[PDB]
């Protein structure tokens, strides 16, 4: 974010919020191991 | 209003533009009644 932004801590929270709900684990299996062509 | 001159100029847009250079996105404002609530409008809006 643009430093002095009002969304730098909202945004900053909602990563974290994201993180703790494993969405951001959910998101990566999704696009890396999911759509993945070779799995083994 | 007319036939009103005002030796004092005008501080809303420089106390405005003071909170913007703090670039505070919250903060307390105390007011006297006493002065007028110009400010307060003022910095009520720009804070909407």
């Amino acid at each position: 974010t643009p430093k002095g932004s009002s969304l730098g801590t909202p945004v900053n929270l909602a990563v974290l919020k994201l993180s703790e709900q494993g969405v951001l684990d959910k998101l990566k299996n999704k696009w890396w191991y999911d759509k993945g062509e070779c799995g083994a | 209003h007319p036939f009103v001159i005002q030796m004092r100029p005008d501080l809303k847009g420089a106390l405005l533009s003071l909170i913007e250079y703090y670039q505070w996105d919250k903060f307390a404002y105390l007011y006297d009644s006493d002065r007028g609530l110009s400010t307060l409008q003022a910095v009520l809006d720009s804070a909407a």
